[PDB]
């Protein structure tokens, strides 16, 4: 272990987690302004065939 | 014959109050839906802002 000024591991980890969670935030939004839990097809295959033949 | 006409224009034509007064308030909720994800999503480069300094 040291400390150290090129990496930031630290960093990169928050990083790594505010994507995530951007993501996930950006999923909701167009979940709930949509209307539709499926809007495409990565979200439910299966589900999205089902609807849509429905 | 007349009557008949009359009833089947309605049916192909005229309008359904009921079904249609219920698409008008679901589509009012779905306008204010994505008005308040709108309003939400307008601040990401707000969180994008803060992390500068």
């Amino acid at each position: 272990m040291a400390v150290n000024v090129n990496t930031n591991v630290a960093a990169m980890t928050a990083q790594r987690y505010l994507t995530g969670a951007t993501n996930a935030q950006q999923t909701s939004m167009e979940r709930l302004s949509s209307g539709f839990k499926i809007n495409s097809a990565k979200d439910d295959a299966a589900g999205l065939q089902i609807s849509n033949r429905l | 014959i007349n009557e008949n006409v009359n009833a089947s224009k309605s049916r192909i034509k005229d309008t359904d109050f009921a079904k249609e007064t219920t698409a008008l308030t679901k589509s009012q909720i779905l306008s204010q839906a994505s008005s308040s994800v709108l309003a939400q999503a307008k601040q990401a480069p707000n969180a994008a802002l803060s992390l500068l300094g």
